[PDB]
């Protein structure tokens, strides 16, 4: 009985966890989306047009 | 969508003679081989029944004549034969 | 689907073309004939259940500005195999055919905004290190992108776009 | 807490872009999708779709390819776009995921949190060669008297428990497994096509009546694609692989190899793969052919070899048994009569003695075990050799018995006895018996003990000698259940333990 | 707007073409007008450049090539809730019986996974019926599957009326009716029967009878489980009544070739497998509820060994396997003791004299098929005594599995017997020590208790 | 009305079908024999009053019309496992067998007891019939029991000897 | 060229039918003058519903004593013969 | 326990409520290396409640 | 130098391409280098326009579908007399043992005539 309580303990944590990543990302995707400018826009390809 | 037996090199000499009538028509080419069936390409003048002779010293018996190929059953050894004998 | 009746005679076409010197010419004369195949009378004719004799005749005289060796060969054998349906897709196959001798890739970029073109012309000489081919880049306005830009080269792409990040952290979460 | 871990996953990412092929889908029917594109397609290649779902790539026709969809298909849809891995199948391997249960991409539907697994394997995988191969002839002990006695099993072996519904095929193989509790064999059930309450049922009674620690259990239920039936044994191999190749014996039970067989019959129909005898495709035989010769005892070379020098004088191996249902009994089948011919050894279960209630309803004669008694330890051969004559003249003057008497003494000793003999290799479900327990029963039976006994107090003559056994003498027991040892002094302590046991109820 | 236009018409199976962007996904619905009636399509494959094939759930005559076709983007979608009960409903839960609309308050798409392995339930919870083959052979709890195989004629139907009047009736919880493909005087006796009784009040009505195109007799078995899972998913205790599994896999034969598929071993689908499994693993009891079933199984040919039937046996907790044998002997209802078998059926689960009796019953039974031939062919003369005995005993038992139903009153003229579970085992076990050895078998044949069996021994 | 040969028109529509190209199935009959044969008998039906009185839009009142269909089969020698009769047998509200061996015996009409049934029933017979005739169904069945399993006593119990002879009479 | 009558099958019917031998098409066969039909009805038509049925329990007579005792028939029943040749 | 778990939740939710405010705006930048706008902070409280 | 590409792979079934002057006699044996094992296929029937159809020696898994494919005259040559005495060999007359290279000093095709 201890073990199966411990199994809910984690599928609780887990569940909780996915929500607050899933708020946080979204909020990322609007930070990304207002938040840019074209000299850090070009900054990032610079990274990229290397390879 | 099969291919019925028509394949490109064969093409391009009907591009390049819209008439196929330039080869004469005692003569074809083997375009496949498998098992002991054989399926030449030509022979506008065999007639069903014949003794096709295949290079070498081997006969091949015309089965069907369907309207752009021969098929044949090899007499003997089949194993040898290619594709454009 | 018409791309594997399509091979034979794009083939054909292809290795025909080169040995007469008139690529250039025998892909204007394809894409002419894939816009004429989408006429809605010209595929009633086609569904119409003639005679491939008689068929081709009336397809080779409607098509007459075309070579003896390129039109009335090539419409014809495709017609009596019933293949004409096929002409978009030995478009295609004859474009790639000759994208891959001349080795060229037609790459294409796709991007929120437009590039500085040193940023597309940096692009141009990395992917043709990348590759062994002379590139050919045409870029895409992408909202979607939001910054960053996705690199596709045929089969093969390179996705530098933000989206793409984030929602590949969205499940490394 | 928590969110600290989350920033320290936004920590473990990557921000550079990289390159691969990319297909277009096609079409999608059925679980199968066709895929245009990927000119660096393979042979058995994993595709990842949209949704963190694979497919196999299957059929590489000169256009297209054909790839089977690994899990619910119904929202894919023409034009998605599908990024090719450059992997064969790979599952988790290790003793991290013994104990749990897991699906065929090992993925656990435990609940209970994700795997330490050491690393992964492919799914996909040649059999030991011929030389580095060795012969089998150290016992695994079912625990049933029946088979232990007369079918005995041995570490590397590949018995095939064949019968019609409903007769303890499952039964028998999951009391295989409890009876691993304690050796040093871990063990492996494969459920393949079960229904989930099943699957869960016995899953219970794993953990009930003993250890579920010991066992990996691989499910693919059947409501999932037959992608995942299909190759769930061959994971669950890929599994037991592990520790052979590690230095240590195993145990796998793949449960309805018909199940896979029909799981395979429809993938290849719907590929439009050429029918042969039964619709069944043509390699039919070379699914269950090379996933079965997996299963092997190995050498000491080969495992120093493998491992590269940390294990030096171990033999690892691999014990299958295989579960076939037949239909109304049919033998001929094409299923069966391949597993048949490539299984060496098979546990036959008659529908009619199960009726009867002569349960577990093993039939001699037409059961075998290609093997023989190398696999058998030496007290449990020499207590049985007997014991399968007595069945074969049971079985001929049995025909006498229904409604004859006043027969020869010789022939009436010896019907009765047989009777009775058949009447003691008969056990309740989850009541595995060791060794010791096993050979006593047997020597009681073999030196006459039972011949004043023969009526119906037999099963409570067992169970009454094994208690007052486990009261006085378990020395013996200890000393026969380490060693299986057999000469003059243990039989004269045998005689010993039954004289007194008899002056007792 | 409308966006598709039809471009095949074979039989039942209808292909509509679309723009390359926004073709309909799998199981989607899609609408046209068959001239005034609206026709129901179902998407089932997406092939080819903007194609989409898909069967039809009404009859296909009428179409034409051309005709416009609009995508719902939504599966076929069910009224599902209280507003349900008493109600008689088609495959697309229309009403069929003309007492106006459903009035619902929610729709559920009848496309939906089963449960995770994580969220079956565990029950023992035994069932009494007054049936005394069933209560003796094969028990079954609350919350389990059961299965009635037969071949045509053998009473699958009156036993299903007999176990819906002994089990639903005191179930105070709703239940689900799912006539697939039943014979539409059977729908209606039925119907009648249940607003005589006044338990109609409690049981939803789902409807797709023989005459109906193949997609309604395909689907109509989801639109009965969407149900029974919206009651599950409030809590309640269901019970769940499916006419024929059988005729959900023939639903799906007629139609599988016309969809490209290649045929399988016995002429089926290729899919026969993955088409039962996905259907009867929803049928399950969860922690939030438990549905209980009992399945009607048509045995095509009377074989056991087709491989309809021989799947569906893999599902069942318990399986009542009736055969033609004893039904043309006369002994009602004609369950075979010795095929037929429960899960349920565990000396620690039942009482140990319950399973005792059992396998003294089914040891006696056995034993007498083995002498059957030899007493046709050599003579009963040449049996012992105790064959004569036992062979005895073995009629005394195979008397006494019969019974009266209420439900097969009309058929043979008499009143209908409940016995009690302690009743039956109190009187086989009688039988088998023999306290009523000295009876005729006649005075077993047809009665209820074994208090039952001395009265009418005494009349005779 | 009678359907003389539903086997012959199974087997025009079989083919009309393989002319049109229709993929076979077992024996080669398209998969919709089935439905062929089902929703031509599900249309022999009894119908309520209301519905007649609302077709003929008032004319008839009280009264409930009916079709009753009787559609025939060939068994090839007598196997019951082919397509075609599978497919009726499972449409149909009961069977009648006929058979060879009791034709040639001379019972004629040579209709077999216990393997033909009515499912309707009891409901459809006059109350004389209903009260007559179900004595008559078991003792039929059991009788050809009995009749085999005693073939070859000599000497018999007289309540089984009963019943046999009483069988022979109904016979 | 063919022409599209877009009108399904219907067949002559009425009670001017009773005594007639017609082929499939309504057409008489067995010579003695035209047909008086009460007008045409289409061959293909669906089936009555669940609610619009009625049970049996009105007997039909085949005269037959082994039927009528053994398996009665009654006036809406669909009872299928079968056997030999 | 059951129960227990259930308040544990209940108050980690509103605790972890306070974390996920920094996690977006550290992401947001983290993705493209360069730093977010102070002042673009404005609509980031939207994702609090 | 290697004159043809593969076109198919279905099971254990490769079809393979060549030059329409090139196309392999039916039982010639051709070698694909698979992952960085060779694999050899043996042709079955030569299909029109250059394909061939061939079964795989050997897994089938890892074939990708451009692969170039090597045509060797012969068919399947194994080593044959007194050298292979004591030793067991596979099909392709590889040892299979690990005692080392069977040292013939012939190798004989696999498919002729009667006597
Ligand atoms: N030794 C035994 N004594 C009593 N009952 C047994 C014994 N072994 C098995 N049973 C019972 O036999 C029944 C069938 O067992 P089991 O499910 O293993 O058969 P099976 O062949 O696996 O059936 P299926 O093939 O349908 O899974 C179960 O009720 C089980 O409890
Ligand atoms: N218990 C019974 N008592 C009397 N008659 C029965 C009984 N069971 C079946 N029958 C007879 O057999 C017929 C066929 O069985 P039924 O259940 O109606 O169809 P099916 O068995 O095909 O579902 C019944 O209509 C009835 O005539
Ligand atoms: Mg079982
Ligand atoms: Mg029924």
């Amino acid at each position: 009985a201890q073990a199966e309580i411990e199994a809910e303990r984690k599928r609780a944590r887990e569940e909780l966890r996915k929500q607050v990543a899933i708020l946080a990302v979204a909020g990322a995707e609007k930070i990304i989306e207002r938040s840019v400018d074209e000299a850090a826009n070009s900054d990032i390809v610079d990274k990229l047009v290397a390879e | 969508q099969l291919n019925s037996t028509e394949i490109s090199e064969l093409i391009k000499q009907r591009i390049a003679q819209f008439n196929v009538v330039s080869e004469a028509h005692n003569e074809g080419t083997i375009v496949s081989v498998s098992d002991g069936v054989i399926r030449i390409h030509g022979l506008a003048d065999a007639m069903q029944g014949e003794m096709i002779s295949l290079p070498g010293n081997r006969y091949a018996i015309a089965l069907n004549l369907e309207r752009d190929s021969v098929g044949a059953v090899v007499m003997g050894p089949y194993a040898d034969l290619a594709e454009g004998m | 689907e018409f791309i594997t009746v399509a091979r034979p005679y794009a083939k054909a076409a292809f290795d025909f073309a080169v040995e007469h010197q008139s690529v250039e010419r025998w892909q204007d004369m394809l894409a002419f004939a894939a816009e004429v195949t989408k006429n809605e009378q010209m595929a009633e004719l086609l569904s119409g259940a003639l005679a491939p004799e008689t068929l081709a005749e009336s397809f080779i005289a409607v098509a007459g500005e075309q070579l003896d060796e390129n039109g009335q060969n090539l419409i014809r054998v495709m017609a009596e195999n019933g293949r004409l349906n096929a002409l978009p897709d030995v478009l295609e196959q004859f474009i790639h055919l000759r994208a891959v001798s001349e080795a060229t890739a037609e790459v294409d970029v796709i991007s929120a905004a437009a590039l500085s073109e040193q940023q597309l012309a940096k692009i141009s000489a990395a992917m043709e290190k990348r590759l062994s081919r002379k590139v050919k880049l045409n870029a895409k306005i992408d909202k979607s992108v939001m910054a960053g830009v996705i690199i596709r080269a045929g089969d093969m792409v390179i996705d530098g776009s933000v989206r793409g990040r984030l929602e590949r952290l969205a499940d490394v979460l | 807490e928590i969110s600290e871990l989350i920033k320290q996953r936004i920590a473990q990412f990557n921000v550079v872009s990289e390159a691969h092929n990319e297909g277009t889908i096609v079409s999608v029917s059925d679980g199968v999708i066709r895929i245009h594109g990927l000119a660096d397609a393979m042979q058995g290649e994993m595709i990842s779709l949209p949704g963190n779902r694979y497919a196999i790539a299957l059929n590489l026709e000169r256009d297209s390819v054909g790839a089977v969809v690994m899990g619910p298909y119904a929202d894919l849809a023409e034009g998605m776009k599908v990024k090719a891995t450059g992997r064969i199948l790979e599952v988790p391997v290790g003793r991290g995921l013994l104990g749990r249960v897991v699906n065929t991409l090992g993925a656990p539907i435990d609940g209970k949190g994700p795997l330490d697994h050491d690393g992964f394997s492919a799914v996909e995988a040649i059999a030991p060669g011929v030389i580095e191969r060795q012969s089998v002839d150290q016992p695994v002990q079912t625990g049933y008297k029946a088979v232990d006695s007369m079918i005995p099993i041995g570490r590397g072996q590949r018995e095939l428990i064949i019968g019609d519904r409903q007769t303890g095929k499952t039964a028998l193989a999951i009391d295989a497994i409890i009876n691993q509790r304690d050796s040093g064999i871990k063990a492996i059930y494969v459920a393949i096509g079960q229904k989930a309450s099943t699957i869960s049922n016995v899953v219970r009674k794993l953990e009930e009546h003993g250890a579920l620690a010991n066992t990996i259990v691989v499910v693919a239920t059947a409501s999932e694609s037959a992608a995942l039936q299909y190759l769930a044994p061959y994971a669950g191999a890929a599994m037991g692989e592990y520790f052979r190749d590690r230095g240590e014996d195993a145990l796998i039970i793949y449960d309805d190899l018909s199940k896979q067989a029909v799981a395979y019959r429809q993938i290849s129909l719907l590929l439009r793969r050429p029918p042969g005898r039964e619709a069944f495709p043509g390699d039919v035989f070379y699914l269950h052919s090379r996933l079965l010769e997996r299963a092997a005892r190995v050498n000491a070379e080969y495992v120093e070899a493998f491992t590269k020098g940390e294990v030096k004088g171990k033999t690892g191996s691999l014990t299958a048994l295989p579960i076939i249902e037949t239909q109304a009994g049919d033998v001929s089948a094409f299923v069966p009569t391949n597993v048949i011919s490539i299984t060496d050894g098979q546990i036959f279960l008659e529908t009619n003695l199960f009726n009867a209630g002569i349960r577990p309803a093993v039939n001699p004669g037409i059961s075998v075990s290609r093997v023989g008694g190398a696999a058998q330890t030496k007290i449990m051969k020499k207590l049985s050799g007997g014991i399968r004559t007595a069945l074969a003249q049971y079985r001929e003057l049995a025909a006498f018995s229904q409604f004859a008497s006043d027969l020869d003494d010789a022939t009436r000793k010896q019907l009765d006895h047989g009777q009775k003999v058949t009447e003691l290799l008969k056990q309740k479900q989850y009541a595995p018996m060791s060794v010791a327990q096993q050979s006593l029963v047997l020597f009681a039976a073999e030196r006459g003990y039972l011949a004043d006994v023969e009526l119906s107090k037999i099963g409570s003559f067992e169970a009454a000698l094994l208690a007052y056994v486990d009261r006085d003498h378990a020395p013996l027991m200890q000393e026969i259940n380490q060693t299986g040892g057999y000469n003059d002094e243990i039989e004269g302590k045998l005689k010993g333990i039954l004289d007194s046991f008899k002056a007792t109820q | 707007m409308a966006t598709g236009k039809i471009v095949q018409v074979i039989g039942a199976v209808v292909d509509v073409e679309f723009p390359q962007d926004a073709v309909p996904r799998v199981y989607d619905a899609l609408e046209v007008q068959n001239g005034n009636e609206r026709l129901v399509l179902e998407v089932q494959q997406q092939l080819g450049g903007g194609i989409v094939r898909t069967i039809a759930m009404g009859s296909s005559d009428g179409l034409r090539r051309g005709l416009d076709v609009k995508d719902l983007e939504h599966p076929i979608e069910v009224p599902v809730g209280k507003a349900t009960l008493g109600r008689i409903m088609n495959v697309l839960g229309e009403p069929v019986d003309m007492k106006g609309e459903i009035g619902e308050e929610e729709r559920w798409a009848i496309h939906r996974a089963a449960p995770s392995y994580e969220e079956l339930s565990n029950s023992q919870e035994l069932l009494e019926t007054g049936i005394k083959v069933i209560d003796l052979m094969a028990p079954f709890a609350k919350g389990g599957k059961v299965g009635l195989f037969g071949g045509a004629g053998v009473g699958k139907t009156v036993n299903m009326m007999e176990l819906i009047r002994n089990i639903a009736i005191e179930h105070s919880g709703y239940s689900v009716f799912a006539g697939v493909g039943e014979r539409t005087r059977e729908g209606n006796d039925f119907y009648h029967e249940m607003t005589d009784s006044n338990v109609i009040d409690k049981v939803s009505l789902v409807y797709g009878q023989m005459n109906e195109p193949p997609g309604n007799r395909l689907r109509v078995a989801l639109t009965g489980l969407t149900m029974a899972e919206k009651f599950r998913d409030e809590g309640r205790d269901v019970l769940l009544f499916v006419d024929n599994i059988y005729r959900y896999t023939l639903a799906g034969t007629e139609v599988s070739a016309l969809l490209g598929r290649m045929p399988s071993a016995v002429g089926y689908q290729p899919t026969l497998a993955e088409e039962m499994g996905v259907l009867q693993e929803r049928i399950t009891s969860t922690k939030t509820g438990s549905i209980t079933s009992v399945q009607a199984v048509y045995v095509p040919a009377d074989d056991l060994t087709d491989p309809s039937p021989a799947t569906t046996f893999a599902h069942l907790d318990a399986t009542v396997v009736l055969s033609r044998q004893i039904a043309s002997l006369g002994i009602y209802p004609a369950v075979d003791p010795l095929d037929s078998t429960s899960r349920q059926l565990d000396p620690l689960v039942v009482g140990q004299e319950h399973y005792d009796t059992a396998r003294g019953v089914q040891s006696i039974l056995q034993r007498y098929q083995e002498l059957k031939d030899i007493i046709a062919i050599l003579g009963m003369d040449e049996l012992s005594e105790e064959d004569k005995l036992v062979v005895a005993r073995a009629r005394k038992i195979q008397r006494f599995l019969s019974q009266p139903f209420f439900v097969a009153e009309v058929f043979t003229g008499s009143p209908g017997k409940y016995v009690s579970l302690k009743d039956t085992i109190r009187g086989f076990k009688g039988i088998m020590e023999g306290e009523y050895d000295h009876l005729p078998e006649q005075a077993f044949y047809m009665v209820g208790s074994i208090e039952e069996a001395v009265e009418k021994a005494k009349k005779l």
